[PDB]
């Protein structure tokens, strides 16, 4: 509740997204862009593959996701799929003491799916994931449970059965602002329309409730925050809708906002059954996936480092 | 919008509207702007602008009738005015050249210390008594509980050296604000009204420095007809003097520095 | 400085003296700052002083 | 020419840094040492810019290049040339204009002073104007410097300069939460309220009811002493005013000097230091 | 080095002046006027007393009601836990009715309190304009505040009764909280083109500027020549003087033309009124009229055109 | 030119051109360091010996 | 009371009334602040544990 | 208090009331401010850790 002068010493970042002197620009604190890199670092892949051997669907009692892989290569995977995931608990995390073909561990069940996740992604949505693709390190970054999940926010306390509004609060969810504070669930999870610009100058077209674009905002906020770039980045402001005016990035985000639709409404969602409570939300749910979950306030998780490229078993065949 | 005619709809009509009535009301003001001081005097130059009209594009408005307060004549505007004197000589005959203040400028009554002849009738308060009065009749008053009382503060010329002192600080029945300070000068042993507006307080040394006129000039300060109250005429009269000091009190001031 | 004592009857004692005192402080704060930006950022940048990048991490 | 009573104030001199030369008038304007210069820049701008209007985006031929105020706009150079003279065509020209405009407001500003002197008056006017002057520098200079780019300033477009804000504004998402922009805005409002009161009241006392006397402070100082209960006073209004405005400006000035070179996250966030208070 | 009328240096005081008495109908003034050296180191240190008629009370009452609603419902939000209420203050608020009950009386919950509270900041606001024209001329005073007040009160209704209710939407009407309200303006700009393109705003701006400009000049000017009683404009309006002499002259040898200690005060009252005027204009057009002002603009040959160093793709077309 | 220039001070005061130029030199004095430290050789942060800033 | 001995001279330079009404608030505020802050995170005895679950057990 | 011998003179230039009550606010803020900084970050002794959660174990 007091007037202020920036708490960051200059000079900052300087990306000219738009034509000389038009608007869309981007400013970032070097002193952060630094750490954020020196910290968002990828863990070097495992030594070369064997290339030799038969397969794994062969030798191993039960291996559906990685059946075509040579034993060795296949093992690299397990190792990776450990350090990327729970190198604190060891192999036993996704396995039973000894008997490795067991599917008596919900961790594995899903792990399995997580595989159908990554690859499917790395190969079919390369339009968003491109050549960097994704690994387990991404969402799990050295942690079994991704610190970046998102159960439909219940909202702030309820006044004697009476608090319907879901806008006014202020919650990091939205770079901080009185907004839906959960545009995700009705967007990233489900798929509520996101456009609101009236197609024609005059009226007699877009009858969208302002309140509707009022939500797009929040969403858009989060998005913009997740990657960590001002709406300038994907937009031409005056032209939040004129694609012909936007930037490449935009479209490249379009899909993304659907590859997630996918990932949530197709993978992390179903696997709720095998998932205990400690991973379920109050409204009863599965920590799905935000753009933040991977991005973690960056444009190419770990700023473009492509780990997934060094793992053949991570691509739909 | 600059080319000619392109699109066609409703709202764009209205934008024309307001942005029309504007150019109308604009004139209204223009006229209302001209009331006093009009028409102009000399031909030193012509009317700069697009359409150099006789005297202002908006035909001078009509007379306005100002019904003054109780026991007060009536004023109007416009209202022809009687030409004044020009106690000065043009440094150059060139139109737009300055006029030097013949003799002693400090009182030559010109520009830096010139002024009009406002009515010679003390402006009164709501009911009757005159607004600006000295703390004499302004006995029903009291210094702001806290602010160091100016009564007894020795004025000091802009030259620094003393120049009389003070007496009554002419308050006001309308707004408990000090507007003048009686200054029993040193050489004249008279009374010269001090225009607070020109008086800089120095509550640290009981002084009240006025970087306006040298200590001596307090002698040439237009004298007050009556000490118990001052009329508009003189209200402008005392002030205008010190004013000159701003561009007279020193050869330095008036002339450029670089 | 042998014949530079005369400059004082012209330049006032008070104005220049503290007029420069300030000139310094603003140039002083200004310099440390201009350089720190890029050149040498002795502050948060290396060792032994590296207790944040190494420690915090 | 002269006003009904102007003929008696046009003293000689009073100039600042010299000017006792061109110390004269033209039409109703005093020239001096600043009315002179400012002019220069004026045409070497008002017209230098015309060249721009002529040139346009691609070239003076590009269907892009037009002559409609609504569109015409001189664009600053690319962030490329940081703090260096850009090719007029690519940026410099813009700089050039801006070069001028600076002085044109520094002259007229000073010229104001010489005047303020002649008419042996107070100087509240210029001093005020300066803020307004400054806010133009710390919004095309003080900032772009701490951004290493001249072309990093704004354009000169009749409406084109609008977007320039649209963007740089969204560059922080909900620019609205900027602490300054809030206040600085608040002022540009309060001002537009008191003003809509003083200028009103007066024009309601000097020209009061039919068959009524030119009311006195003995009313004014009560007009609001009734409606709102208290009255800032009469002298005061002409204070609060300059205050508000001369602040609003200086505020906004901060408002966009810190936005960027002093803060990179979306403002909405800045507002977090609040939340995180070890209390609630 | 001259006392630049900043803060009334030395002050002085006299009894509580309960203003000029009022006719047959204007109830007794009320209050035991007070003094504050500080407040007074800027203006009339006296405080009060204040009037309170019918609309006076009637309006004030209709006032501290919406507050007691828009205030209550708000606190409720953060489940009557003030601590956070204090925290999430600038964020909190009270939203309007859901798009369903477009105009229908919203339930006691879903945006109801807002329509309730709203109407009570619809009357009291309109009633206070009465607490002006009334107490205004009953002073023998003409009406210019009362006037403007409308111009402003106009725009307020262009943000409600006249437009939100004009598009059938107990939503299209601004929320009720600093931030959220701070968002409505944001939201709006979007939902419909981008206001920077609706002239009547890009217009209403120049004004909010002029005022930010003029009342900012004449505030100085007066001061500059406040020694010469400039502040006393009142009389200067009638009996001129060196004030309006020195002043206007300034602007004469500055921007050329100039005016009168009267005139100015005119443009003043004007720019101001001609602000909220243009405000509610665009805001009225924007909604039931043009839907995207950006399109409008360019479609009229307005909106500029720059090169293109970046462009995107369009899923809805290639896909 | 300076040969007959001595007369200069007869028309100008000592403090007049005495400190104005000094102000002009300081303004130009640093106005230049910046503009040069910008293109020819951003010596401040341009090349070497970065040993301490880099290897450090 | 190593210094509290000669400390009496304190009433002389400090206004009795100004210092008396001042602590009156600082203490009045400091205390409401401390119970506000502690009660916020540390131990929110209010909506935190026992005796019984008036809400949990009663509501349902 | 060696300075004293040579330090007495300070009070002729520094008003007692201006510096006495003034530092009283300084001590009061910095302090409140420090707990605010330390507490909030370093170690939030209050809600941060031990002996252990009381409202958490008694609630469930
Ligand atoms: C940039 C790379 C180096 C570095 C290189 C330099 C260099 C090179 C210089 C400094 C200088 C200074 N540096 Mg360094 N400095 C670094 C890191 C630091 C850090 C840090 C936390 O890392 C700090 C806190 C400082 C702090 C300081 C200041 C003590 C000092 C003077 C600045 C000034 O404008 O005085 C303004 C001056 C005044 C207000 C007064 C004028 C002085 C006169 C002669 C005495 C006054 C007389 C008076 C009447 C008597 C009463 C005395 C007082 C005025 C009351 N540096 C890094 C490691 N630093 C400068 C310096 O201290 O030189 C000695 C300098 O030249
Ligand atoms: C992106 C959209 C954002 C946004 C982005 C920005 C950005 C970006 C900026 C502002 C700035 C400002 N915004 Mg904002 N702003 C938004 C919404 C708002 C709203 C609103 C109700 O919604 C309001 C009231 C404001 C209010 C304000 C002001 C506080 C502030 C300063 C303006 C100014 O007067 O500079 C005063 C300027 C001057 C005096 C210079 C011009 C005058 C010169 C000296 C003379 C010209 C002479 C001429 C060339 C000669 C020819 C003669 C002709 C007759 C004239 N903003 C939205 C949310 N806002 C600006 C700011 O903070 O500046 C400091 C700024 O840079
Ligand atoms: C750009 C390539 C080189 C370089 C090349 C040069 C060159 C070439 C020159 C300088 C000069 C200067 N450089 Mg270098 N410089 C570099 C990097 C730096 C860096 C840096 C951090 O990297 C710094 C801090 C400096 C700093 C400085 C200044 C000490 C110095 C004078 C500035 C000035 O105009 O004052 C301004 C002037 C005045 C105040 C007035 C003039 C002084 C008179 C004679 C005394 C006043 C008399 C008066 C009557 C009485 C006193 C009253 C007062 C006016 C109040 N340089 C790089 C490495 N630098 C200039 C210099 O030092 O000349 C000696 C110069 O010619
Ligand atoms: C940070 C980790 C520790 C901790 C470490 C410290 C440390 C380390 C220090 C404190 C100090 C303090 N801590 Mg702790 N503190 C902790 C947890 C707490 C908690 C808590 C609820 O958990 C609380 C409520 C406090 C509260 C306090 C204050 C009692 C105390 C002084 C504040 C001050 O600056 O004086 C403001 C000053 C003044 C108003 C005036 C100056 C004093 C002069 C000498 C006397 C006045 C003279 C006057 C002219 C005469 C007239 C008399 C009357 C005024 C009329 N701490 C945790 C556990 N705390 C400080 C302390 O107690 O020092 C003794 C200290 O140094
Ligand atoms: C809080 C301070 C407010 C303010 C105050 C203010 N303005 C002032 C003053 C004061 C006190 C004056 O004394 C001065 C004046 O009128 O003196 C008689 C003035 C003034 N305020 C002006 C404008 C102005 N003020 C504005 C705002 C404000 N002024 C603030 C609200 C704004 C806007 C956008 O909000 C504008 C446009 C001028 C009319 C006048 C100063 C005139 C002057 O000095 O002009 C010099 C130059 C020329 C006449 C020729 C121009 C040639 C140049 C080379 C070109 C410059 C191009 C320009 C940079 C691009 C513009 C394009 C945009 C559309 C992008
Ligand atoms: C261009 C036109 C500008 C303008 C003009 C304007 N405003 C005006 C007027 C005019 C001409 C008036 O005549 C009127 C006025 O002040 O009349 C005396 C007014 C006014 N402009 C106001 C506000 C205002 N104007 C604004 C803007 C503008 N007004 C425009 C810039 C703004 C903004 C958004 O920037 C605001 C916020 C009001 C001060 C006043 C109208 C007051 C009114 O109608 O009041 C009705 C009554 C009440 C609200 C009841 C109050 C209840 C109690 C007296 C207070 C108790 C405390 C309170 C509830 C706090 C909560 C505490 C709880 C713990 C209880
Ligand atoms: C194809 C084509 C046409 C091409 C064009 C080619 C051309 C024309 C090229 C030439 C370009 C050039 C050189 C242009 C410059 C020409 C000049 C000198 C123009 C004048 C510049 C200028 C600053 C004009 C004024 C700008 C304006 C109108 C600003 C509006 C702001 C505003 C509302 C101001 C109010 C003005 C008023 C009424 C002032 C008077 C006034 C005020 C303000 C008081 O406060 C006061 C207080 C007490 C007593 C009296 C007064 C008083 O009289
Ligand atoms: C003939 O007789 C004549 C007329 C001459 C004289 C007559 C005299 C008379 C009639 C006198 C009458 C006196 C009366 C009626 C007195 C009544 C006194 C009362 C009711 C006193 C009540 C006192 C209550 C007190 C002092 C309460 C103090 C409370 C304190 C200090 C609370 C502190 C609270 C804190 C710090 C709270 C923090 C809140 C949380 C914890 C929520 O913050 C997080
Ligand atoms: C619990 O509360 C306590 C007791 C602690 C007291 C504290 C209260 C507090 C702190 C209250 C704070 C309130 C605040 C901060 C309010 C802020 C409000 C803001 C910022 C509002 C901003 C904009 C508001 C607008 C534009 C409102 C417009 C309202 C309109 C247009 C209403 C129109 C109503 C109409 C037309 C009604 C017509 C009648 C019907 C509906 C019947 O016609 C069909
Ligand atoms: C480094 C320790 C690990 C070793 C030695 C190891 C070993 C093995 C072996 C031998 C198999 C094939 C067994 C069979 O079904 O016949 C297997 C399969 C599998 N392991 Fe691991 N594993 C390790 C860690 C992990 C971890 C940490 C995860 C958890 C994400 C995991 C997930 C899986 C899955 C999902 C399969 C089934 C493969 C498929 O369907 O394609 N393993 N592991
Ligand atoms: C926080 C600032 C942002 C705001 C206010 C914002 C606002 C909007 C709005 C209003 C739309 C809908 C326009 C329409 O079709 O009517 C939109 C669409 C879109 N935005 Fe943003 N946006 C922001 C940031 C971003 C960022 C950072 C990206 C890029 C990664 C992005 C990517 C998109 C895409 C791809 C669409 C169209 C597809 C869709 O979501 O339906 N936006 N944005
Ligand atoms: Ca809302
Ligand atoms: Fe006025």
């Amino acid at each position: 509740s007091v007037m202020l002068l920036g708490c960051e010493g200059p000079p900052p970042g300087t990306e000219q997204i738009g034509y000389r002197g038009v608007g869309m620009e981007n400013y970032y604190n070097k002193r952060q862009r630094a750490l954020s890199i020196q910290a968002n670092q990828p863990v070097e892949s495992l030594p070369a593959a064997d290339s030799t051997g038969p397969k794994a669907s062969e030798v191993y009692q039960n291996v559906q996701v990685l059946k075509d892989l040579s034993v060795g290569e296949f093992t690299r995977t397990m190792v990776a799929v450990t350090t990327w995931v729970s190198p604190k608990e060891g192999c036993n995390y996704c396995h039973v003491p000894g008997n490795w073909a067991s599917d008596d561990i919900y961790t594995k069940v899903v792990s399995r799916r997580m595989f159908e996740l990554v690859r499917a992604a790395n190969s079919d949505w390369k339009a968003h994931v491109a050549e960097t693709g994704v690994t387990c390190y991404t969402c799990h970054r050295g942690n079994p449970v991704p610190k970046y999940a998102w159960v439909t926010d219940p909202g702030p306390k309820y006044p004697s059965g009476l608090k319907p509004t879901g806008q006014n609060y202020g919650s990091k969810t939205v770079a901080y602002a009185s907004l839906p504070f959960d545009p995700l669930t009705p967007f990233l999870d489900q798929a509520n329309e996101i456009r609101i610009t009236g197609n024609a100058a005059l009226a007699g077209s877009n009858p969208a409730s302002l309140k509707q674009a009022e939500w797009t905002f929040g969403l858009m906020m989060n998005i913009s925050d997740s990657l960590g770039v001002g709406c300038t980045f994907c937009h031409n402001t005056r032209a939040f809708n004129d694609w012909t005016q936007s930037t490449p990035k935009r479209t490249t985000a379009w899909y993304a906002i659907r590859h997630v639709r996918d990932i949530n409404q197709n993978y992390i969602w179903p696997l709720n059954d095998v998932l205990p409570a400690s991973r379920k939300g109050p409204y009863g749910d599965p920590l799905r996936v935000s753009c933040m979950t991977c991005h973690q306030a960056v444009n190419k998780p770990l700023y473009g480092a492509q780990m997934a490229k060094d793992y053949p078993g991570l691509y739909k065949t | 919008s600059a080319g000619i005619t392109h699109y066609i709809d409703a709202a764009q009509i209205t934008i024309w509207a307001f942005w029309l009535f504007f150019f109308g009301l604009i004139i209204y003001l223009r006229r209302e702007d001209k009331r006093e001081g009009y028409p102009l005097d000399s031909d030193r130059t012509e009317r700069s602008g697009g359409r150099v009209k006789v005297v202002g594009f908006p035909d001078l408005p009509d007379p306005k009738t100002f019904v003054l307060p109780h026991n007060g004549g009536t004023v109007v505007a416009p209202r022809v005015e009687a030409p004044v004197a020009v106690n000065a000589t043009p440094f150059s005959p060139a139109p737009g050249s300055p006029l030097v203040p013949n003799g002693d400028p400090m009182l030559s009554g010109f520009g830096p210390a010139a002024s009009p002849d406002r009515p010679k009738h003390c402006d009164l308060t709501f009911e009757g008594l005159p607004k600006i009065v000295p703390m004499r009749v302004a006995k029903e008053f009291s210094i702001a509980e806290g602010d160091p009382d100016p009564r007894g503060m020795t004025v000091v010329g802009l030259d620094g050296e003393v120049a009389g002192t003070v007496s009554d600080v002419w308050v006001d029945r309308s707004e408990p604000q000090i507007r003048y300070l009686e200054v029993e000068v040193a050489a004249n042993k008279k009374k010269v009204l001090l225009p607070i507006g020109f008086s800089r307080f120095d509550k640290k040394a009981r002084k009240v420095k006025v970087d306006a006129i040298k200590a001596a000039h307090f002698a040439n300060v237009p004298t007050l007809s009556n000490p118990d109250q001052v009329t508009l005429y003189e209200e402008d009269k005392v002030c205008a003097y010190y004013a000159g000091g701003k561009l007279y009190a020193t050869a330095e001031r008036a002339g450029p520095l670089l | 400085n042998a014949n530079l004592y005369k400059i004082w009857l012209i330049l006032d004692p008070r104005r220049v003296l503290v007029s420069i005192v300030a000139f310094q402080i603003v140039l002083g704060l200004l310099i440390h700052m201009i350089v720190l930006s890029t050149d040498l950022n002795w502050l948060d940048d290396n060792i032994p002083v590296s207790y944040q990048a190494l420690g915090k991490k | 020419a002269m006003l009904s009573f102007e003929k008696k104030y046009r003293v000689r001199g009073g100039t600042l840094i010299g000017g006792d030369l061109f110390d004269f008038w033209v039409g109703p304007f005093y020239v001096g040492f600043f009315g002179v210069v400012g002019f220069c820049f004026t045409l070497l701008g008002v017209l230098l810019i015309v060249w721009g209007a002529t040139i346009g985006p691609t070239g003076p031929t590009s269907d892009l290049q037009t002559y409609n105020l609504w569109r015409i706009s001189i664009a600053p150079p690319d962030l490329s040339y940081g703090l260096r003279m850009a090719p007029l065509t690519e940026g410099g020209l813009w700089q050039i204009i801006t070069i001028c405009a600076a002085g044109a407001f520094i002259s007229w500003a000073l010229r104001e002073v010489e005047i303020c002197r002649k008419l042996g008056i107070g100087f509240h006017v210029p001093f005020a104007f300066s803020f307004a002057i400054g806010a133009y520098l710390v919004l095309v200079f003080v900032r772009p410097l701490l951004m290493g780019a001249w072309g990093h300033g704004f354009p000169y477009g009749i409406l084109s300069h609008l977007d320039w804000v649209s963007n740089v504004g969204y560059q922080f998402l909900h620019f609205h939460y900027n602490p300054a922009h809030m206040l600085a805005i608040s002022f540009f409002f309060t001002n537009c309220l008191a003003l809509s009161m003083h200028g009103s009241l007066i024009l309601s006392v000097t020209n009061p009811q039919k068959g009524e006397p030119v009311k006195t402070s003995e009313h004014e100082n009560t007009f609001f002493r009734d409606i709102v209960g208290y009255s800032i006073g009469a002298l005061a209004i002409h204070r609060l005013g300059l205050f508000l405005a001369l602040s609003a400006a200086f505020w906004s000035a901060v408002c966009i000097l810190i936005s960027g070179p002093f803060w990179t996250r979306g403002w909405p966030e800045w507002w977090n230091w609040w939340l995180e208070l070890p209390l609630w | 080095p001259e006392y630049q009328n900043i803060f009334t240096a030395v002050q002085v005081r006299a009894p509580a002046y309960p203003g000029v008495p009022l006719p047959k109908g204007n109830l007794p003034r009320i209050g035991r006027p007070i003094f504050s050296y500080w407040l007074g180191k800027i203006g009339d240190a006296q405080i009060g007393p204040i009037y309170l008629g019918l609309t006076g009370t009637l309006s004030i009452f209709f006032g501290l009601v919406a507050i007691s609603i828009i205030g209550f419902n708000m606190l409720a939000s953060v489940h009557w836990d003030v601590f956070q209420f204090l925290k999430h203050f600038f964020w909190l608020g009270l939203e309007p009715p859901p798009p369903q009950y477009g105009l229908r009386i919203p339930p006691l919950s879903e945006g109801g309190w807002w329509l309730m509270a709203g109407l009570f900041l619809t009357l009291s606001i309109l009633l206070w304009w009465v607490r002006t024209y009334k107490r205004a001329e009953a002073l023998g005073m003409s009406q210019h505040l009362s006037w403007a007040f409308a111009a402003a009160i106009f725009f307020y209704l262009v943000l409600g009764f006249i437009r939100p209710v004009m598009m059938g939407s107990w939503a299209k009407a601004v929320p009720f909280g600093i931030f959220p309200h701070l968002d409505w303006t944001a939201a709006f700009s979007i939902r419909y083109g981008n206001l920077y393109y609706n002239p009547f705003h890009m217009l209403s701006i120049a004004f909010l500027y002029g005022s930010a400009l003029l009342f900012a000049m004449h505030g100085a000017t007066i001061l500059s020549v406040s020694r010469f009683g400039g502040d006393r404009e009142i009389d200067q309006i009638t009996h001129r003087g060196t004030a309006a002499e020195r002043a206007a002259l300034f602007w004469r040898w500055t921007m050329g033309f100039n005016v009168t200690m009267e005139s100015i005060h005119r443009w003043a009252w004007w720019c101001a009124v001609l602000t909220v005027i243009t405000a509610g204009i665009g805001i009225l057009l924007s909604g039931t009229v043009v839907d995207n002002w950006y399109l409008w603009a360019v479609k009229h040959g307005m909106a500029p055109a720059y090169p293109e160093v970046v462009t995107a793709v369009n899923p809805y077309e290639t896909a």
